[PDB]
């Protein structure tokens, strides 16, 4: 099927400042941050959009922090609570009333082993779309 | 097609 038009070329998630005392215990994390991927001008005949997520992951399985902060990972989930680690895919239905598709996602920082250290948090997740 | 950039700091 023909591809829709990518509306969300860039999406920035600013976690802001997180303190080490709130990231000391294993499993501790930051608050959830809304992130949406939107497609438009979907051609007639194209009813499904599949997003493929890809990014550098560390030994924990989550997205590796390319920043200086140690013992910190990044997690991407859909609005249903399902984790979308690197290699994961998600399929949504196209809205034929507006010819668009949307991917309501959530992003947060977390420390799997706890003991997060001072430093920066940086990570980039690439998304590629397939249509049917 | 899309890029999600995550940024922040740990104090
Ligand atoms: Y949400």
């Amino acid at each position: 099927a023909k591809p829709c038009t990518v509306s969300t070329t860039n999406a920035t998630v600013d976690l802001g400042d997180l303190y080490s005392f709130s990231l000391m215990s294993a499993g501790a994390a930051s608050a959830w941050h809304d992130v949406a991927l939107e497609l438009t001008n979907c051609p007639v005949g194209t009813s499904r959009v599949t997003a493929s997520f890809s990014g550098a992951a560390d030994s924990t399985g989550y997205y590796k922090n390319q920043g200086t902060a140690q013992n910190i990972q990044l997690e991407l989930q859909d609005d249903s609570g399902n984790t979308l680690n690197t290699g994961a895919t998600k399929t949504v239905q196209v809205d034929d009333s507006s010819q668009s598709a949307h991917f309501p996602l959530q992003v947060r920082a977390l420390t799997v082993n706890g003991g997060a250290t001072q430093g920066t948090i940086q990570a980039v997740i690439s998304i590629t779309y397939t249509y049917s | 097609d899309s890029t999600i950039t995550i940024r922040g700091y740990v104090r």
